[PDB]
């Protein structure tokens, strides 16, 4: 039993929730609240510890973009602050290479970043790495065979179908084939040698379509669409299945959790979250 | 087009729901903002919704009393206004908000609806408050931001009883449909709107807005008079 963690998110205001879903029995565990509320963050796990990165606290008394990095120990159920990023990054994308957390893009006010920076937990230090070729907020990130992919998002003016890939040895970004659909606020993950982009927002609608990128062919292909259109969703991969969590669908905040099985090319509903929300950080032990 | 409705005359402590119905486009194809204007007063920004995340922002004066929402199936946005107070009295406008290099400007506005109920913000200082001119004049209007707003300034033209129209965004970019006689520049915190040669249809009130920092704020206008 590994768990699916969902941290923060939004419903009326940014949230402090940390909850864990157990797909074996379909129960949600209610864990130690985040120290500061935030939505538009991203989650990742390094060395057994859950990290919540960036986002923004949209509250009734204000909203403040976050440069925060905080670390959760599931064994102690305690959150600990880490050194912060060089800049606040709301609607950030994160991926892990070689035990290091890569913070990609995101916004600070009107500033849409192309910059990228890397945290080394052994030293509690962030350093800038090569920036992307495009400013991206609401960007989806996933890592496959130590290549990090930044997919879609919004550059301040237009939503994007473009994507690009980070090569760590050379510290260089290179463009990859663009997706078939413009997607900002998609869920992005990796499963069986493909990079998936699910849902998002194209400038006109919230989306239910899903497509994947085969690294071998350099082609994006559509797979089965989700039941519910959704943007600013959480996403993870657990035991060969993609889980999508919450999101906004143009009218309400979703509590639905759908699960994609690649063998059958079908989505099904699984135990929904304890409340509807968007902009969650998600990761899996 | 946006057509508003849902206001009217009410008592303090009441509740109204304003409606903002879209025609010819989807209510989801942008941010939706509400802006209000008290009788003979300065524009005040009220609320916004981001259609990608669902997140709402509210002016401090209305937080926790007003709720902004979108309904995609009815193609109508709403502003639920609870615990109304006298100072809520105003013409309320809905508008689609256009992202220009990370900054939001309102490019399509509703006709406005009347609601009668009976600080650390960036100031944008507009002078003169009124200017008399003849057709053919070169006209210059100034707006000083109380602190740096980078280039996140827009200029709007408003004719009496009608919705503002976006002329310029990002300080100096002309919006489509705006004649080339209008131009805008920045010099630090001072923003100027120039009309090279005033035309009969140019007599109007002109307002500046900043959308650098929360909450967006407007100047109190310059009325260009015959």
């Amino acid at each position: 039993g590994r768990l699916i963690y969902t941290a923060g998110g939004y419903f009326r205001q940014s949230l402090s929730y940390l909850e864990a879903y157990n797909p074996s029995d379909g129960t949600w565990l209610d864990l130690a609240d985040l120290q500061v509320p935030r939505s538009g963050l991203a989650g990742c796990v390094v060395g057994g510890l859950l990290y919540a990165v960036g986002g923004r606290n949209n509250s009734p008394d204000g909203n403040t973009d976050s440069s925060a990095l905080d670390c959760y120990n599931p064994m102690t159920n305690q959150w600990s602050p880490c050194a912060p990023m060089s800049v606040p990054r709301n609607r950030i994308g994160v991926g892990v290479i070689d035990g290091h957390i890569y913070a990609v893009g995101g916004s600070h006010g009107c500033i849409h970043h192309n910059s990228v920076e890397r945290y080394e937990p052994e030293r509690d230090e962030w350093h800038l790495v090569a920036p992307m070729l495009t400013r991206r907020i609401g960007v989806g990130v996933a890592v496959l065979n130590r290549l990090l992919y930044a997919v879609g998002g919004f550059d301040g003016t237009n939503r994007l179908n473009s994507a690009e890939c980070y090569y760590p040895e050379r510290n260089e970004w290179r463009m990859i084939t663009a997706m078939n659909t413009i997607r900002s606020g998609a869920g992005v993950c990796v499963l069986h040698n493909c990079i998936y982009a699910a849902g998002g927002y194209d400038g006109q609608d919230q989306l239910n379509s899903v497509e994947r990128y085969d690294v071998e062919t350099e082609t994006w292909t559509f797979v089965a669409p989700m039941k519910h259109r959704r943007s600013a969703l959480g996403i993870t991969v657990h035991q060969g299945r993609i889980y999508v969590l919450g999101g906004y669908d143009g009218h309400t905040f979703l509590d639905s959790v759908e699960c994609y099985d690649p063998d059958t090319d079908t989505w099904s509903e699984v135990t929904r979250m304890t409340s509807g929300r968007s902009g969650v950080g998600v990761a899996v032990t | 087009q946006l057509v508003e409705s849902g206001g009217g005359l009410v008592q303090p402590g009441g509740s109204l729901r304003l409606s903002c119905a879209a025609s010819g486009f989807a209510i989801s194809a942008s941010s939706i903002h509400w802006v209000r204007q008290a009788p003979g007063k300065c524009l005040e920004w009220v609320a916004s919704i981001d259609p990608e995340t669902g997140e709402t922002l509210y002016a401090k004066s209305v937080a926790g009393r007003f709720t902004i929402s979108a309904d995609t199936s009815k193609n109508t946005a709403y502003l639920q206004m609870n615990s109304l107070r006298a100072e809520d009295t105003a013409v309320y406008y809905c508008a689609r908000a256009y992202a220009g290099d990370g900054v939001y400007y309102a490019d399509v506005w509703g006709q406005g609806t009347l609601v009668t109920v009976s600080g650390s913000d960036i100031q944008m200082t507009q002078s003169p408050s009124s200017l008399s001119a003849s057709v053919g004049d070169r006209v210059t209007i100034t707006c000083r931001a109380s602190q740096s707003v980078s280039s996140a300034v827009a200029w709007y033209q408003q004719k009496p009883g009608k919705a503002p129209k976006l002329l310029i965004y990002s300080a100096s970019s002309l919006y489509s449909g705006v004649p080339s006689r209008f131009s805008g520049s920045r010099s630090g915190t001072d923003f100027t709107l120039t009309i090279s040669s005033l035309q009969p249809e140019d007599f109007a009130t002109y307002y500046c807005q900043q959308s650098y920092s929360f909450p967006s704020t407007f100047g109190c206008g310059t009325k260009v008079e015959i």
